[PDB]
RNA sequence: GUCUCGAGCCCUAGACAGCCGGGAGGUGAGCUUAGAAGCAGCUACCCUCUAAGAAAAGCGUAACAGCUUACCGGCCGAGGU
């Protein structure tokens, strides 16, 4: 698991409580 | 309809010319107030939401002629 | 190894020994598949190519096959098209199509016709400057087209100048 | 050509390739110059929007334009380099 995909994951958290399988990865979150 | 930054910052500097030699050498010289009135003219020209990122442009200009900032 | 390859609704494949026959609405293609220890069959509606063997020299093979079929399903479906457009500079160029064969005449100023032969059922059909090479055997086609464009080869002089003749346009 | 073996690195958080889409503005960087606007030459090579996008890597133009290349996204699906 590379360390910029982390850093998009946790973006994407960041504005869903206020790629593709990246979003995927942040909604099951 | 808005004339570009280029021809924008020698209005209000002096100078008519730029330089041999880009940042090394120092011709022309601006300010704080002197860089908040050319961002309150450009408006479609700039991708920019804020006031704040509007003036980072403008020096993206500045810096690579041979431009202090007092 | 082994692939099995879905047969299409307008599609019937039949097999007999290593022959394999392709039959569906644009008409029928029959081919002879033969490499060592490949065994080609029909279980029923899929298409399997199996082979004890995993060398590079055999699945090379196994594919080339595998677009063999393929491309024959493709044929027997919508089929195969090739465009041509005839080009001419100087002379007027005439290219008619003349029983089972296409006949080029007046070619860079010769008396003498230029004339090629339609390999196997393809259909090489003229409109005007325009021509569309069309049928089910992939194998057929492309060499009827390319017998064309290669008919009026000139290797005596300059190409670059002299580009009189009928090329290829649309690959599908 | 083909066979066997080891090594580092990438990969279902979707790799490699291919096809599609996007390839943005401040801005034609500035100087040189009648002109040069990614791409003659000198020097710099900076920041916005964003999921990306070079002060432009390769061609192309008298110059623009055009075509791509870095770079992001999609399709696909297994190993790849
Ligand atoms: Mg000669």
């Amino acid at each position: 698991i590379p360390e910029w995909k982390q850093e998009e994951v946790d973006a994407i958290v960041e504005m869903i409580e206020s790629r593709n399988t990246l979003l995927e990865r942040a909604l099951d979150d | 309809g808005v004339p570009p930054t280029a021809e924008l910052i020698k209005d209000e500097a002096g100078f008519e010319t730029g330089s041999g030699e880009p940042q090394e050498d120092f011709v022309a010289d601006l300010s704080v107030d002197q860089v908040k009135q050319i961002a309150e003219q450009k408006h479609p020209d700039l991708l920019s939401y804020d006031l704040t990122n509007a003036a980072k442009e403008v020096v993206g200009t500045c810096t690579s002629l041979g431009v202090t900032i007092e | 190894p082994r692939v099995e390859l879905e047969i299409p609704e307008d599609v019937d494949a039949e097999q007999d020994h290593l022959d394999i026959t392709v039959e569906g609405d644009n008409g029928s293609v029959t081919r002879r598949l033969w490499y060592p220890d490949i065994d080609v069959s029909v279980d029923g509606d899929t298409v399997v190519i199996e082979s004890d063997e995993d060398n590079a020299k055999t699945m090379s093979t196994i594919g080339t096959f595998q677009s063999h079929i393929e491309n024959m399903f493709h044929g027997v479906t919508e089929g195969w098209e090739y465009g041509m457009e005839v080009f001419y500079s100087h002379f007027p160029m005439q290219v008619n199509v003349e029983g089972d064969e296409v006949v080029i005449e007046n070619f860079l100023g010769e008396k003498a016709p230029r004339r090629t032969t339609i390999h196997g059922d393809t259909d090489v059909e003229i409109d005007g400057e325009e021509l569309t090479v069309s049928g089910p055997d992939i194998e057929a086609v492309g060499q009827t087209a390319a017998d064309i464009e290669q008919l009026t080869r000139i290797n005596d002089k300059d190409v670059r100048v002299f580009q009189d003749g009928v090329y290829i346009t649309r690959k599908p």
